[PDB]
């Protein structure tokens, strides 16, 4: 059975290179094109690298443009993306995948016709020149205009935080019906920041406490704010 | 080189439904297409190459057709496992290239969003930022447009938003839009407001709030 | 009475020990002198099965080039995954030679004589020798050349025609021949290869023809390989011990299947430095090109072809393959089997 395992991810500056392997098993390494996908938050596929069973070519996306390398070492199976002078766009997921011809004939040497027929289950590259950074937490209070014997909206804003992930929960995983917690949103600074909201009975305001419990494990913080109307 | 596009860019489908999702090629690629799957959590997964091959494994659900420019992809009597991202893909040049994607939801009766304003909180203010905040709850379909104005001035670069994934029971969407100005402008400015367009809307809804109100 | 077997062969060949050519000095300590009167006789009523696709003798002539290569045209420079080798690289002399793969006591070689045999299933009249006839180790992608010719009708071999994933290997029955040539006193890399249009346009239209007959009468489309390594997309062959690159665009020109194109087809060539290895090695850089006229006339004998495909489609669309040096020896050894007594 295939199996493709990706490794080399994590954080690098901008204009920074960064090295990923794949390492191959259970089929011959040797004798198959190997390759990288990419997919950067909120966009598509990306085809990025393909390079040769006989490892002496690779070719790559528009995108690339000469900034990334490939190897492959056929004594331990493993191929090589090295990505240099890399951009925040670059910011992605990458997979490993295994290339298989649509035709027999051509040996080793890479033809064009084909299909990625295995996949790694990727790793993610984060491109930032961004430092560990603890969220602020602001009340999104509900309205005093709030809807006579309808219902009312309240949150808490995470802003100003990296890197993802932050967790968030409404009075210690008491109150979990009706709460939305939102994808982060790359702000330009840089930092992440996120919303968490929920909907309750208008009447339950001033009545009924409201807390959100955010925590950000890599700056190893941990908030508590009361949402209160007005 | 070669630019693949798909169509429509979403759709919705109930199960048991049959769907069918095109992609076209911007010159001929002969039958050099291969289609994958794609869900949130897991990598992408062939399902049909060379345009019309079955990859091993896959439902026979699934069928490709087409040769030369115009190619489709068909899943007929649609499972839940089936909503996820559709992506086709040229392998006719050395260098090949995907399609921008096609996803499929579940359909639901329309259901037009809740709408809520927020506010900056003082405690924001205080550092020198003001974060405007728009809730959209709990509407179908997925299209919906945010529109910021201040005194009535159409606002543009100066907004981010993000949409939660489509939810398991009740089949629905949520938008949070942000708008942020630095304290100068937002003390600089009377109105705020958050315009809203939906399919489930009459016409546009708007909320809004005075800066200096309680 | 026998049975199928797989053993290790002997090869022959008449190599002469003055020569420097390196084909020659390889056979020289590698094969025994040929048989000036070799055995060969008919199988009165004898019915075997041939697949040329599962032919072991295939597997150890493909190990022999390898091992003339490794010994004679090593480059200056070899790159292979992490690693640099680098080693002398002299300009040598470079011109192949036939070799016959023979079977040792106990063993014996069973050779197909019908006419139009496609290379797999019965075969009806049999003959058993003790060698295979001479076969030059010609590398090369896309065209086959000087290799054997078929004795009747042009023959299309594939382990399944219908599945076309599966190369095809066209065995024509008259040579068409191409003359390439790198002149002498800009860019001493810059080469081509002459062909007869006439001649070579004929047999494409025979072949197209042949082809019909195994794709119910559809329209045949030639068409080029759409992408790839430059080894496979061109025509890639080794003159003289430099490695020539040559555009066959021309030679798959669908037109010339009236207008008036009997003329001579010049392809453009490049010979090139650094190539991607055939022996799956990686990558191998050789010095500039010797000075002077370096020139190769060869006899187009074959054709490696992939097929696009289609699910129903009116038109069956080929282009030139190759790329797996294991074919050019099945093109050769289809009609041949080893057996054990
Ligand atoms: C079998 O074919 C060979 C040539 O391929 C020919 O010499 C021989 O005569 C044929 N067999 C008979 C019985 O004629
Ligand atoms: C070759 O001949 C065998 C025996 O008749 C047949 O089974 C096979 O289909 C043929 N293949 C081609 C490509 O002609
Ligand atoms: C080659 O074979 C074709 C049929 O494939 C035939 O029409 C032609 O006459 C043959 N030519 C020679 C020289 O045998
Ligand atoms: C030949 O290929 C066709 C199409 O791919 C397939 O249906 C058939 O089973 C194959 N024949 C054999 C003997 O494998
Ligand atoms: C090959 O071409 C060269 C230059 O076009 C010519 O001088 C030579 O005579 C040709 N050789 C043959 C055998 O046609
Ligand atoms: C090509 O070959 C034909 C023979 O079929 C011959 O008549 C013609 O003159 C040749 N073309 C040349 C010599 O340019
Ligand atoms: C071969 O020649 C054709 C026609 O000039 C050209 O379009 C094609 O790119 C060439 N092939 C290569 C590999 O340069
Ligand atoms: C085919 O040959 C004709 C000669 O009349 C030429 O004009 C045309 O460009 C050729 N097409 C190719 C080489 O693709
Ligand atoms: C084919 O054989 C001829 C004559 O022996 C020779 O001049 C030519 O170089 C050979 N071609 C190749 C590609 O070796
Ligand atoms: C190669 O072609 C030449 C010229 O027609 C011919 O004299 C020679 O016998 C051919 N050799 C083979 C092996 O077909």
């Amino acid at each position: 059975e295939v199996q493709l395992s990706e490794s080399g991810g994590g954080f690098v500056k901008p204009g920074g290179s960064l090295r990923l392997s794949c390492e191959a098993s259970g089929f011959t390494f040797n004798n198959y094109a190997m390759g990288w996908v990419r997919q950067a938050p909120g966009k598509g596929l990306e085809w990025v690298s393909v390079t040769s069973a006989h490892g002496g070519s690779a070719y790559f996306g528009e995108f690339v443009k000469g900034r990334f390398t490939m190897s492959r070492d056929h004594f331990i199976d493993t191929v090589y993306l090295e990505m240099n002078r890399l951009t925040v766009e670059d910011t992605a997921v990458y997979y490993c995948v295994r290339v298989t011809f649509y035709h027999e004939g051509s040996g080793y040497y890479y033809r064009a016709g084909n299909y990625f027929d295995s996949w790694g289950q990727g790793t993610l590259v984060i491109v930032s020149a961004a430092s560990t950074k603890g969220p602020s937490v602001f009340p999104l209070a509900p309205s005093s205009k709030s809807t006579s014997g309808g219902t009312a909206a309240l949150g808490c804003l995470v802003k100003d935080y990296f890197p993802e992930p932050v967790t968030v929960s409404w009075n210690s995983g008491a109150l979990t019906s009706g709460v939305h917690t939102f994808p982060a949103v790359l702000q330009s600074s840089g930092l992440y920041s996120l919303s968490s909201v929920v909907t309750v009975p208008s009447s339950s305001l001033g009545t009924q406490t409201y807390i959100c419990n955010v925590n950000h494990k890599p700056s190893n913080t941990k908030v508590d704010k009361k949402v209160e109307p007005k | 080189d070669i630019q693949m596009t798909q169509s429509p860019s979403s759709l919705s489908a109930s199960i048991g439904d049959r769907v069918t999702i095109t992609c076209r090629a911007s010159q001929d690629i002969a039958n050099y297409l291969n289609w994958y799957q794609k869900k949130s959590g897991t990598p992408p997964k062939l399902l049909i190459f060379g345009a019309t091959n079955l990859h091993h494994g896959v439902s026979p659900r699934f069928s490709g057709s087409g040769h030369g420019t115009h190619f489709s992809l068909t899943i007929t009597n649609v499972q839940h496992e089936d909503f996820a991202n559709y992506f086709c893909q040229q392998s006719f040049q050395t260098v090949g290239s995907f399609g921008q994607g096609t996803w499929v939801d579940i359909r639901r009766t329309v259901a037009a969003p809740s709408v809520f304003i927020f506010p900056p909180s003082d405690e924001q203010l205080k550092s020198g930022t003001a974060s405007v905040v728009c809730l959209l709850n709990n509407f179908y379909p997925r299209e919906a447009k945010v529109q910021w104005k201040v005194d009535n001035a159409l606002q543009s670069g100066n907004s981010q938003e993000s949409v939660t994934e489509q939810d398991s029971k009740d089949s629905t969407y949520s938008l949070s839009s942000t708008l942020t100005l630095s304290k100068a402008d937002y003390e600089k400015h009377k109105v705020y407001a958050c315009e809203v367009t939906h399919q489930g809307l009459s016409s546009p809804v708007t909320k809004s709030f005075n800066r200096g109100e309680c | 009475v026998w049975k199928d077997a797989d053993t290790t062969l002997f090869c022959a060949s008449d190599a002469k020990a003055h020569e420097t050519e390196v084909h020659n000095v390889w056979a020289t300590h590698a094969c025994v002198p040929t048989d000036p009167n070799p055995q060969e006789i008919h199988l009165e009523n004898v019915t075997e099965n041939f697949n040329m696709w599962k032919n072991n003798m295939v597997e150890q002539m493909q190990e022999d080039v390898i091992s003339l290569w490794d010994q004679s045209l090593q480059p200056c420079v070899k790159l292979t995954g992490g690693s640099v080798i680098k080693q002398a690289c002299p300009k040598i002399s470079f011109d192949p030679i036939p070799i016959h793969y023979c079977t040792p006591a106990g063993y014996v070689i069973l050779k197909c004589n019908d006419k139009n045999f496609n290379g797999t299933g019965p075969c009806k009249n049999v003959s058993s020798v003790q060698c295979t006839h001479g076969i030059k180790p010609v590398v090369s992608t896309q065209l086959l050349l000087n290799g054997s010719l078929a004795e009747e009708e042009i023959i299309i071999r594939s382990e399944n025609l219908t599945n076309n994933a599966k190369t095809i290997i066209v065995h024509l029955n008259k040579s068409v021949e191409i003359n390439c040539t790198r002149p002498s006193n800009g860019d001493i890399r810059k080469a081509y290869c002459e062909i007869n249009g006439t001649k070579w346009n004929k047999v494409l239209k025979q072949v197209t023809e042949k082809l019909k007959e195994h794709f119910n009468n559809k329209t045949i489309i030639f068409q080029p390989p759409s992408g790839g390594d430059l080894e496979i997309t061109m025509h890639h062959f080794n003159c003289r011990g430099e490695f020539f690159y040559c555009n066959t665009t021309q030679l798959f020109n669908n037109t010339c299947i009236m207008k008036g194109c009997n003329g001579t087809i010049t392809l453009p060539c490049k010979i090139k430095q650094i190539i991607n290895m055939w022996q799956g090695t990686g990558q191998a850089m050789y010095a500039p090109p010797i000075d002077g006229k370096i020139n190769c006339v060869s006899n187009i004998t074959g054709i490696l072809l992939t097929r696009d495909g289609g699910a129903n489609t009116s038109n069956e669309t080929f282009r030139p393959g190759g790329g797996n040096i294991k074919d050019n020896w099945r093109s050769e050894l289809y009609k041949y089997k080893v057996v054990q007594i």
